[PDB]
RNA sequence: UUGACCUCAAAUCAGGUAGGAGUACCCGCUGAACUUAAGCAUAUCAAUAAGCGGAGGAAAAGAAACCAACCGGGAUUGC
RNA sequence: UUGACAUUGUGAAGAGACAUAGAGGGUGUAGAAUAAGUGGGAGCUUCGGCGCCAGUGAAAUACCACUACCUUUAUAGUUUC
RNA sequence: GAAGACAUUGUCAGGUGGGGAGUUUGGCUGGGGCGGCACAUCUGUUAAACGAUAACGCAGAUGUCCUAAGGGGGGCUCAUG
C-alpha cells in the first residue's frame, strides 16, 4: 500500500504523519493528561515537506493516523530547461518528469548549472507527488 | 471578463458599491489592505522579470 | 436467550398483542342467531328457496382445473341459449353473472341443461291472483347437485406404441427451452444474403 | 393455438372444444370516432402548438430524429409517447409544407 | 479500441497500393504514425515517457555511435559500428562545435554502464537538449543485438506541444505485419496516456513521400 | 409546496431518523384541504366535487361543487337525495371524495394490498390474534 | 456560566475563542465583534 | 331619459341549516419515546400511545383500469 | 448563503463558446534569407534546379505531413453571457 | 410615488452551521489512573524425567524475507590452527 497506520504514541520527532491528506513531516509532540482520571492527547505540529506549510492535529493517544511512504532517491543531472528537470539513473534509466524547484534551492541549483558543476539532486516520493530537496556535488568520480 | 469567477465578484460590486467615488474607494482599500497585496504581486511580477535579467 | 438443542422459534410477540386479542366465546350463540336469521328469512320469502341458482364452473389453477365447483353466475350467453333474457332469469331467480365468458362447450352445454332443468322444476306464480302454495324446498344447491364429470371408462384396451411417455415429456420441454434460439438461427441464416 | 394435451411444452393444457365468445364492446374503448376525429382536428388548427412542440418542430427540420426522440423521451414520459409525439410532428411538418 | 483492425488493414492497402506501385521512389519510404493528443496540459499534467520494441525492423540502416571502453570497442570491430573511445571524448574537449556536428551525425548512441556517468560531464547537456541521449549496454549483452533492439525502439515522451510522430516501420514489409505493428503501437500509446482513448486527438497513417490517412 | 413540521426552532427530541424538518410531505392533497376548508367555511352544505382552475408559484386554485341537502330540488330529485343521508356529513372531512379515495388509497389490485379496505382496518385484521373454544 | 453564554465558563475569566464572529453565524453564535474587518486600536 | 344584462352588496327581509356533548367500535390527519438489539446511530417498539378533524347503528369497502397464465376464475366484507 | 427550474411577459444591441465549409498568418541575434514547432527524409526534380557534405544558429534549410496558437468569412446553424 | 420581470415565493442541489439534537468515549490489572501487553502467536526455562499446568515469572522473538534463500541432480568440504 501507499500509506500504513501507526499509534500517535508510537510516532515521534522527525517522522512522517498524513495530515488533512498532506505528507508533513513532525517538529512537535507534547501529550498532555485530558482529566487527572483520562487518558494524555498528543498535539502534534508539523510541516509539510512539498509546501512548507504549519500544520498541527490533537488527537486521543491510543488513536491511530495515518502515515505515508517517503523515498528520497539520488540522481545526477542531464539539463535544466523550461522548468523541467532531466534526470539520470543507475543503470542508465532517465526521467524528465520531475519539475524544477521554484525556491532559493531552485534559484542555487539554476547557478550551479550554468556555471557548469556535476549536481547530484535527492528528489523524494510520497503520496503519488515528486519534488526535489536538495542538491550536492560529487567530490570524486568527476 | 469572461474568466472563471468574475461575475460572482461584479454582483456584489453592483449591490453594494454602486453609489461611490474614487477617493471613498481609494480609501477604503487602503483601509481595507487590498492595495498592498496588488502591489506586492505587481512587485513579484517585477522580481521575476528581474532575476532573468541578474542570470543573463 | 439462546439455549439448549432446541428448534429456532418465531414468536411474534412483541407489539401489545394483548389489546388485539378475539376469543370466540359466541361461537354457539352466533351459530344460534344464524340459523334464527335463516328461518326469519325463509318466512320472509316464504315461497322462495332461500339461494339463487348457480352454474358448474372450472376452478381455476393448475392445482385445482381437476375439479369443478360453482360460479357466482350465469353467463349472458347462457341464458340467452337458454331462453330467457337476464332480467328475467334475475326476477325469477337465477344468478346471472355479465363477466364470464364461454370458451368451453363441455361447461357451456352444461350450465344450459342445468338452466333447462331449473325451468322444469320451477313454479312460477302469477304476479296478481290465486297463488297456488307450493311447500318450499331450502335449497337450490341441494336439488340441484353438483356432479364431477365421468372423464373415463374403469376399463379398456392397451394402446402401446413405443414412446415411453417419459422421451415425449423430455423432448417437449427441450423444444420449448430451445425454441426461440433456432428461430434466432433461422432468421439470421435467411439474412444471411 | 390449440393445446398438445400433455402437460409441458409450448402448448401445454388440455384439449377442449373452443367456442370463440362474442366481442365485448370495452374491448374498444381507444377506438377513435368520426365526431371526435373532427373534434381533435379542429382544435388543433384553432390552438396550434404548445412550446415544446415548436422546438420539436424546429429539432426534426435541423438536429434530425434521433435528437428530436431523446428531446420528446426527456420531455414526456416514456420512449413510446416520444415515438408517438415524433411521428406526428413529422405529419404536421409534412402537412404544413403541403400547405 | 475505438480503432477497428478491418479498418487498418483498409487503410494500409491504399497505403502501400500508393507507395509501391503508382508513384514508386528510389529511397526506401518509411511509415510514420503522427498522434495529437486531446484535452490534455505539458504544464500541469505528468509529463508521460515510454519505449517499446517492435518485432520487425522499422530502420535496419539509421546510423548509430557506441561510446565505449576497450571491451565494448573491441566487440564494436566485430559488430561493425562506429565508436570513439574515452580517450577520443576526451580529445573532443567539450568544443559545442564538433559536439554539434556529431549529434547530427548519429541519430542513436549506445554507451555502456561505466562510462555512462561521465557521458555528460565529458560531451555536457546538448545531447539532452536535442533529445539523442545514449542507451546503458552491459558487458554481458550483444550489442548487434541491442543495435537492432535500438533500431527496432519506438519512444513516446510529451515534451511541449501536444503532437508526436513515431516511425512505425518499412513501406516494403508485409500487410500483416505493418497491421500488427500500428495496432502495437497504438495500444502502448494509449496504455502510457491517462484517461485512454478519450484523450487522442487524432491519429495519422503517412507513407514517406505519401498523402495523410486518417484513423480516427 | 411542503408541509414544515411545526416544532420550536427545529429541535425534534429523539431519534436521528425522525430529525427531519423541512423536507416532509403532506400525505394528504392540497384539493383535499382546499375543499375541507370550503366545507368548513359552509357546515350547512355538503362536497361533492372539486377541480383545478389556475396555479402559480405560491398558490393552487380550485373550484368546488357543494350541494344543499335542505333544498327541496335536492330532497327530491331521486339521482341526488342520497347526499341527504346523515352518513354523508363531511365526506371531505372523512376522505370520502375522489381525491380522498385517492389519498387513502382505495383501489382494486396487487398494488393495493397495504389500502385496500383502510389501512388501520387491515392492520387491527392482520394483527388481531385469534382463539377459538376448541384451540387449533 | 457556560450555560448562559459562549465566554461563560472557566477557572480564570477570560473568552477563549476568538471574540471575532462570522456574519454568517446563526442566533446564539453572535456573541462579540460580529465581522470585524480589523481590531485593535489604530495610532 | 328610460329599460335590461353581468357582477358585487345590505336588511331583526321569508324559510331553513352548522356548531356542543358522547366517542367502546368506525373514517382520516398528525405523531413519539421508554423498550429490544445483552453497548448504539438504520432497524424495533410502531405506521402504536398522546394530540386534531369527522360519522352511524354499524361504519368503511363494494359491482374490476381485478385475480390469473389455467380445461381459467368473476363486486365487497368476514372466518 | 450560493446555483438551477417555476412564478415569468414584452423589446433592442454587444461580446463569447462549440459543429462543419473554406481561407490566409508567424521577423531578438547569428545565418543567402522572416527558424511557430514537431516527425520523416537523402535524394526529390516541374527548372535540371533545390536539398544533402558545408557555412551559421538552441533549433537548417529540398521534398512531405501533423499539431497547436492567431486572424478570417458563412450557416433557415447550435448556443451561453 | 418607487421598483420591475430583478427581488419575493415554491421545490431541489452545494457550502456553512456545538446555536441546537441524539449517541459514544475497550479490556487485563496485587484498588483505580499513568506505565506495560502478560489481548493473536513462537523458542528455551520455571514445570516437580508421559501429557497438561499459573503469576504484570525469567531470557528473547513475530505482523517480515526469498524466482531462489523453492524442486531435482552433480562435484566439493567447513570454523580454526
Ligand atoms: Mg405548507
Ligand atoms: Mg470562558
Amino acid at each position: 500500500s501507499a500509506t500504513y497506520p501507526m499509534q500517535c504514541s508510537a510516532l515521534r520527532k522527525n517522522g512522517f504523519v498524513v495530515i488533512k491528506s498532506r505528507p508533513c513531516k513532525i517538529v512537535d509532540m507534547s501529550t498532555s493528561k485530558t482529566g487527572k482520571h483520562g487518558h494524555a492527547k498528543v498535539h502534534l505540529v508539523a510541516i509539510d515537506i512539498f509546501t512548507g506549510k504549519k500544520l498541527e492535529d490533537l488527537s486521543p493517544s491510543t488513536h491511530n493516523m495515518e502515515v505515508p511512504v517517503v523515498k528520497r532517491n539520488e540522481y545526477q543531472l542531464l539539463d535544466i530547461d523550461d522548468g523541467f528537470l532531466s534526470l539520470m539513473n543507475m543503470d542508465g534509466d532517465t526521467k524528465d518528469d520531475v519539475k524544477a524547484p521554484e525556491g532559493e534551492l531552485g534559484d542555487s541549483l539554476q547557478t550551479a548549472f550554468d556555471e557548469g558543476k556535476d549536481l547530484m539532486v535527492t528528489i523524494i516520493s510520497a503520496m503519488g507527488e515528486e519534488a526535489a530537496i536538495s542538491f550536492k556535488e560529487a567530490a570524486r568520480t568527476d | 471578463s469572461n474568466v472563471r469567477g468574475k461575475r460572482g465578484k461584479l454582483k456584489k460590486i453592483q449591490k453594494k458599491y454602486a453609489d461611490q467615488d474614487e477617493t471613498e474607494r481609494l480609501l477604503r482599500l487602503e483601509a481595507l489592505g487590498t492595495l498592498k497585496g496588488i502591489e506586492k504581486q505587481q512587485q513579484r511580477k517585477k522580481e521575476e522579470i528581474m532575476k532573468r535579467e541578474v542570470r543573463e | 436467550a439462546i439455549s439448549k438443542n432446541l428448534p429456532i422459534l418465531k414468536n411474534h410477540f412483541r407489539k401489545h398483542w394483548q389489546e388485539r386479542v378475539k376469543v370466540h366465546f359466541d361461537q354457539a350463540g352466533k351459530k344460534v342467531s344464524r340459523r334464527n336469521a335463516r328461518a326469519t328469512r325463509a318466512a320472509k320469502i316464504a315461497p322462495r328457496p332461500l339461494d339463487l341458482l348457480r352454474p358448474v364452473v372450472r376452478a381455476p389453477t393448475v392445482k385445482y382445473n381437476r375439479k369443478v365447483r360453482a360460479g357466482r353466475g350465469f353467463t349472458l350467453a347462457e341464458v340467452k341459449a337458454a331462453g330467457l333474457t337476464a332480467a328475467y332469469a334475475r326476477t325469477i331467480g337465477i344468478a346471472v353473472d355479465h363477466r364470464r365468458q364461454n370458451r368451453n362447450q363441455e361447461i357451456f352445454d352444461a350450465n344450459v341443461q342445468r338452466l333447462k332443468e331449473y325451468q322444469s322444476k320451477i313454479i312460477v306464480f302469477p304476479r296478481n291472483g290465486k297463488a297456488p302454495e307450493a311447500e318450499q324446498v331450502l335449497s337450490a344447491a341441494a336439488t340441484f347437485p353438483i356432479a364431477q364429470p365421468a372423464t373415463d371408462v374403469e376399463a379398456r384396451a392397451v394402446q402401446d406404441n413405443g414412446e415411453s411417455a417419459f422421451r415425449t415429456l423430455r423432448l417437449a420441454r427441450s423444444e420449448k427451452k430451445f425454441r426461440g434460439i433456432r428461430e434466432k438461427r433461422a432468421r439470421e441464416k435467411a439474412e444471411a444474403e | 393455438t390449440v393445446k398438445t394435451g400433455i402437460a409441458i411444452g409450448l402448448n401445454k393444457g388440455k384439449k377442449v372444444t373452443s367456442m370463440t365468445p362474442a366481442p365485448k364492446i370495452s374491448y374498444k374503448k381507444g377506438a377513435a370516432s368520426n365526431r371526435t376525429k373532427f373534434v381533435r382536428s379542429l382544435v388543433r388548427e384553432i390552438a396550434g402548438l404548445s412550446p415544446y412542440e415548436r422546438r420539436l418542430i424546429d429539432l426534426i427540420r435541423n438536429s434530425g430524429e434521433k435528437r428530436a426522440r431523446k428531446v420528446a423521451k426527456k420531455r414526456l414520459g416514456s420512449f413510446t409517447r416520444a415515438k408517438a409525439k415524433v411521428e406526428e410532428m413529422n405529419n404536421i411538418i409534412a402537412a404544413s409544407r403541403r400547405h | 479500441s475505438k480503432i477497428t483492425s478491418s479498418q487498418v488493414r483498409e487503410h494500409v492497402k491504399e497505403l502501400l497500393k500508393y507507395s509501391n506501385e503508382t508513384k514508386k521512389r528510389n529511397f526506401l519510404e518509411t511509415v510514420e504514425l503522427q498522434v495529437g493528443l486531446k484535452n490534455y496540459d505539458p504544464q500541469r499534467d505528468k509529463r508521460f515517457s515510454g519505449s517499446l520494441k517492435l518485432p520487425n525492423c522499422p530502420r535496419p540502416n539509421m546510423s548509430i555511435c557506441i561510446f565505449g571502453d576497450a571491451f565494448d570497442v573491441d566487440r564494436a570491430k566485430s559488430c561493425g559500428v562506429d565508436a570513439m573511445s574515452v580517450d577520443d571524448l576526451k580529445k573532443l574537449n567539450k568544443n559545442k562545435k564538433l559536439i554539434k556536428k556529431l549529434s547530427k551525425k548519429y541519430n542513436a548512441f549506445i554507451a555502456s554502464e561505466v562510462l555512462i556517468k561521465q557521458v555528460p560531464r565529458l560531451l555536457g547537456p546538448q545531447l539532452s537538449k536535442a533529445g539523442k541521449f545514449p542507451t546503458p549496454v552491459s558487458h554481458n549483452d550483444d550489442l548487434y543485438g541491442k543495435v537492432t533492439d535500438v533500431r527496432s525502439t519506438i519512444k513516446f515522451q510529451l515534451k511541449k506541444v501536444l503532437c508526436l510522430a513515431v516511425a512505425v516501420g518499412n513501406v516494403e514489409m508485409e500487410e500483416d505485419v505493418l497491421v500488427n505493428q500500428i495496432l502495437m503501437s497504438v495500444n502502448f500509446f494509449v496504455s502510457l496516456l491517462k484517461k485512454n482513448w478519450q484523450n487522442v486527438g487524432s491519429l495519422v497513417v503517412k507513407s514517406s513521400m505519401g498523402p495523410a490517412f486518417r484513423l480516427y | 409546496g411542503n408541509r414544515k413540521r411545526p416544532v420550536p426552532k427545529g429541535a425534534t427530541y429523539g431519534k436521528p431518523t425522525n430529525q427531519g424538518v423541512n423536507e416532509l410531505k403532506y400525505q394528504r392533497s392540497l384539493r383535499a384541504t382546499a375543499e375541507e376548508r370550503v366545507g368548513r367555511r359552509a357546515a350547512n352544505l355538503r362536497v361533492l366535487n372539486s377541480y383545478w382552475v389556475n396555479q402559480d408559484s405560491t398558490y393552487k386554485y380550485f373550484e368546488v361543487i357543494l350541494v344543499d341537502p335542505q333544498h327541496k330540488a335536492i330532497r327530491r330529485d331521486a339521482r341526488y337525495n342520497w347526499i341527504c343521508d346523515p352518513v354523508h356529513k363531511h365526506r371531505e372531512a372523512r376522505g370520502l371524495t375522489a381525491t380522498g379515495k385517492k389519498s387513502r388509497g382505495i383501489n382494486k389490485g396487487h398494488k393495493f394490498n397495504n389500502t385496500k379496505a383502510g389501512r388501520r382496518k387491515t392492520w387491527k385484521r392482520q394483527n388481531t390474534l385469534s382463539l377459538w373454544r376448541y384451540r387449533k | 456560566n457556560p450555560v448562559d453564554h459562549p465566554h461563560g465558563g472557566g477557572n480564570h475569566q477570560h473568552i477563549g475563542k476568538a471574540s471575532t464572529i462570522s456574519r454568517g453565524a446563526v442566533s446564539g453564535q453572535k456573541a462579540g465583534l460580529i465581522a470585524a474587518r480589523r481590531t485593535g486600536l489604530l495610532r
